[PDB]
Order: structure tokens, then sequence, then C-alpha cells
């Protein structure tokens, strides 16, 4: 019988990432830094990149 | 030097539609030459676009 390939997984992952793109652009809506600390490159991310 | 420093502060810190690759007519032409508030291309995942 015919099967549905990994494209279904692909756009399910895309849409699960896109759920908040229309309201909640903030990635994962919360921070998590137990291994990777804050970066220090140029005055520590000025203006939050215009927020 | 100060003007280029301000350019680094201003232009280089602009978010966008966050299209992984996309076609979307260049993401609605960079959200109508503004990139202010638009991300609807197809389903693009999280990309800061620094």
């Amino acid at each position: 019988t015919p099967q549905l390939s990994g494209e279904v997984y692909g756009m399910l992952d895309r849409l699960e990432a896109d759920r908040g793109k229309r309201t909640g652009i903030t990635d994962r809506t919360r921070g998590l830094d137990q291994n990777t600390l804050h970066s220090n490159q140029a005055a520590m991310s000025v203006n939050q990149l215009m927020t | 030097l100060m003007r280029n420093i301000m350019d680094n502060i201003y232009r280089t810190n602009q978010g966008r539609s966050v299209v992984l690759d996309g076609q979307v007519n260049l993401e609605d032409l960079l959200t109508n030459e503004a990139a202010g508030i638009v991300r609807v291309k197809s389903m693009n995942s999280i990309t800061p676009l620094e």
C-alpha cells in the first residue's frame, strides 16, 4: 500500500515551530541557560536588537 | 567611525520573517521594505536572522 513519507513530519515540525510565529515570536517563550551562558560580544546585545 | 558604530547598532540588529530558506517573494519583499512585523511565509521555523 502507498505510504506518507517524511514530508508530513517536516511540515508538522514547521507548523509546530510556526504556532507562535503569529503572536509569540520569542523563541520557546522562556529562557534556558544551564550550559550556555549569556554572550558578551558588543555591549551585550544592545537594545535587545530593537527588542 | 561613530557613524559606522551607530550603523552596527541600528541596521545589523534587525529581525525579519525568519524564513529558513523560503521563496515567499523574498518574504513579501522584506515585509514591504520594512521587516518590522511580518512572518507568514509558509511555515518557517525559528531563526533569529542575525
